[PDB]
């Protein structure tokens, strides 16, 4: 499984989308912590 | 980073992916005792970077 | 019984999936302890 970043990628014949399962708690810190320099009081 | 937050500085709060390196400051109340057994709570700004 | 890690492995003619039975308690520490550097207060 690789991370393709760049142009608009099209899946080849033998590729399927891989679901990255983040550890619990981390998913809250990415949605909540959009900018921790300004969002810091809570 | 399971950091510390709040006034009395609870040890497990403000969990967070980032770690600021800028000149910030955390205010903590500390209740200390003097040499005359007159305990008093006081605050420090703690300017850190 | 061996641990195959790497490419997408396909079981041969004489291989069957082996269920690793962890000791009790350890299975809780792998599901709960996703990141003990951040998940440590409990
Ligand atoms: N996600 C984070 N990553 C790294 N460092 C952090 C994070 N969140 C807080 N910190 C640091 O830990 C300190 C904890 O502060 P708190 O006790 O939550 O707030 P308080 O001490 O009352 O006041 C701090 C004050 O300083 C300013 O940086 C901030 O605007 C706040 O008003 C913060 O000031 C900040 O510098």
């Amino acid at each position: 499984v690789r991370a393709v970043i760049g142009s608009t990628y099209m899946l080849t014949q033998d590729e399927v989308l891989w679901e990255k399962e983040l550890p619990p708690g981390v998913e809250e810190l990415l949605n909540k912590g959009q900018d921790p320099l300004a969002d810091r009081g809570e | 980073l399971s950091l510390s937050a709040g006034r009395p500085k609870r040890p497990h709060a403000r969990r967070a992916l980032c770690l600021l390196l800028g000149p910030d400051f955390f205010t903590d109340v500390i209740t200390i005792e003097t040499a005359d057994h007159a305990r008093l709570q006081l605050q420090l700004a703690y300017n850190w970077h």
